């Protein structure tokens, strides 16, 4: 039950829409161990209608695919435009004019390379 | 306010100039004979700064056209973008010229109608009480725009002396030298005036126009009905910033202020990408800000015949990159990140270097809010090796006794000829020495 309340804060972060299933939850019956397993089918509803929110508007997968096998490094072409312009920077450690600089190199190196999706690719920030 | 008056002249430079008007109809939302679209003002924010300002809301182009052909202008007045032009202001019906071909006869023909060529183009001068200067629409090659132009860039010099004047001068072709010879002589003789009777002169290549005529334009026979094409739009390309609402560098002494090193070093190099139409079709994804600057540094749009292997030892000082109409300016300073990276430009080392980018909005038409547009208004030091491609085709020609005889029997009595070579030499030792 405790992530029974979890789930649904989750979603009343949205907005408020949730309903229990029944009209009127009953646990006072002398059956019991029946109605903690309809929290759990209530519980897993939840999980449900959070991984549809998360398939409708957010796109966690597009999300995990935008960072992880092109954080480890997936396509190069956007890297090695960008390694061409670590060779001529890197060198010495950061000035106070250096990282102005790296972040237009950043986006120079985007759309020399032709990204798919703009929204997905402006989330990157650069460490001093 | 900001009143340019255009100076077309010439057989080639009449022919630029006529679509150079004709292009600016098509952009305001106007037609040449009526107002039948809203689009002008509400569109465009800004539309009298080349026309003449409006009577009847009937903008006429603020422009004069001379040439000792009629050939030029008898192709003007049976097209419906000539009603615009105005039969007072230049010429009335049957003008003519000449015979006629010779740098000597439009350089004579100055004096003898002084008292008409004074006349009706200062009427247009004091329209506007701040008038901002003087742009020759003229053409080196022939004898008709190079005879006649090298006389006004010396009595307007002193005659209107607190005004700009920059040319967009087109540069003759030297593939052969079997329809005309003289050549090297009208070329030469005009060029002097470019440097120290002109502040600046913006170079367009006649060699490298077919390049770019057979790159992506797929013809077989070079004609003269593609030479307007690529010359008319980077014209209307450089007056983005003055023509539509722009903040920083709006006026034509704004822009060449921020690239111009030094007089007699003003040649700037031109370039421009996007001239096809089936990529229409693939920038609704959206084509970003990223990729089309990488391109102009690179030598594939260049409007200049250099060498290959001489930019090691030269260096840039200037370099523009225009973009126009969709910019997504959230990202054009992530296209400027990307400069020093590469270092594709070769920077001088005395002192620093500069790359300026700006942004106007287009034209509210389908083909320009859609499609990313660069305009490149470069400045390198590689220009020397047309002065030196000039220059070893002038010393090989008096070598050969070609045109001492056939040249000096009207207004010519001293050799004048060492006279453009010794100065043509300065601003080749100049440009390397530009550089410590």
């Amino acid at each position: 039950i405790l992530s029974t309340g979890k789930y649904l804060n989750v979603v009343r972060e949205c907005g408020h829409d949730v309903t229990c299933p029944d009209a009127k939850e009953i646990t006072y019956t002398l059956k019991e161990q029946a109605y903690v397993e309809r929290i759990e089918k209530a519980y897993n509803y939840a999980s449900k209608v959070l991984l549809d929110f998360l398939m409708e508007e957010e796109e966690l997968v597009a999300h995990l695919r935008s960072i992880k096998h092109y954080f480890l490094m997936d396509q190069g072409d956007f890297f090695v435009h960008f390694m061409d312009l670590t060779e001529e920077e890197l060198k010495k450690p950061v000035d106070d004019i250096i990282p102005t600089r790296l972040e237009a190199l950043l986006e120079l190196a985007l759309r020399m390379s032709t990204a798919n999706t703009d929204p997905f690719k402006d989330d990157l920030k650069i460490e001093l | 306010p900001r009143e340019i008056i255009t100076l077309q002249l010439g057989q080639c430079g009449n022919q630029i100039g006529f679509e150079f008007w004709k292009q600016l109809c098509a952009e305001h939302g106007i037609s040449p004979e009526g107002i039948v679209e809203e689009f002008a003002t509400e569109g465009t924010d800004r539309k009298d700064v080349f026309f003449y300002q409006a009577d009847d809301e009937h903008y006429i182009p603020r422009a004069v056209l001379l040439d000792l052909e009629p050939r030029v202008i008898h192709s003007i007045l049976n097209s419906p973008y000539a009603n615009l032009y105005n039969p007072e202001n230049i010429y009335l019906s049957e003008h003519g010229g000449g015979a006629g071909n010779n740098w000597a006869s439009g350089f004579s023909q100055g004096e003898k109608i002084h008292e008409d060529i004074f006349d009706i183009i200062d009427r247009e001068a004091d329209g506007s009480d701040s008038l901002e200067g003087f742009v020759l629409c003229h053409s080196i090659a022939g004898g008709t725009g190079s005879g006649l132009g090298s006389y006004l860039l010396e009595r307007l010099n002193d005659r209107y002396p607190k005004k700009l004047v920059q040319t967009y001068s087109v540069f003759p072709n030297q593939d052969e030298m079997s329809h005309v010879v003289v050549q090297p002589y009208n070329s030469l003789l005009t060029l002097k005036r470019l440097t120290q009777n002109a502040d600046c002169v913006v170079v367009l290549d006649n060699t490298a126009l077919n390049r770019i005529a057979t790159d992506r334009l797929h013809i077989q026979n070079p004609s003269f009905s593609q030479i307007n094409q690529l010359v008319s739009t980077i014209m209307s390309a450089s007056t983005t910033t003055l023509r539509y609402p722009g903040y920083m560098n709006n006026d034509l002494i704004g822009l060449i202020a921020s690239l111009i090193p030094t007089p007699r070093l003003h040649f700037l190099m031109t370039g421009y990408t996007p001239l096809t139409t089936d990529q229409s079709v693939a920038s609704v994804r959206k084509t970003t800000v990223l990729d089309v600057m990488r391109r102009l540094l690179q030598p594939k749009n260049v409007m200049v015949s250099t060498g290959r292997d001489r930019q090691t030892n030269h260096c840039y000082i200037a370099i523009l990159n225009i973009i126009q109409g969709e910019v997504d300016p959230t990202q054009v300073h992530k296209s400027l990140q990307r400069i020093r990276e590469r270092k594709l430009a070769n920077f001088i080392p005395w002192g620093p270097a500069s790359i300026q980018v700006a942004l106007s909005r287009k034209s509210p038409y389908l083909p320009s809010a859609h499609r990313v547009s660069g305009l490149m208004m470069a400045n390198h030091t590689n220009i020397s090796s047309l002065f030196e491609r000039t220059c070893r085709q002038y010393d090989k020609l008096r070598k050969r006794e070609a045109f001492l005889e056939q040249f000096r029997k009207e207004d010519i009595f001293k050799d004048n000829f060492d006279e453009l070579d010794n100065s043509r030499e300065i601003v080749q030792q100049l440009i390397d020495e530009y550089h410590a």
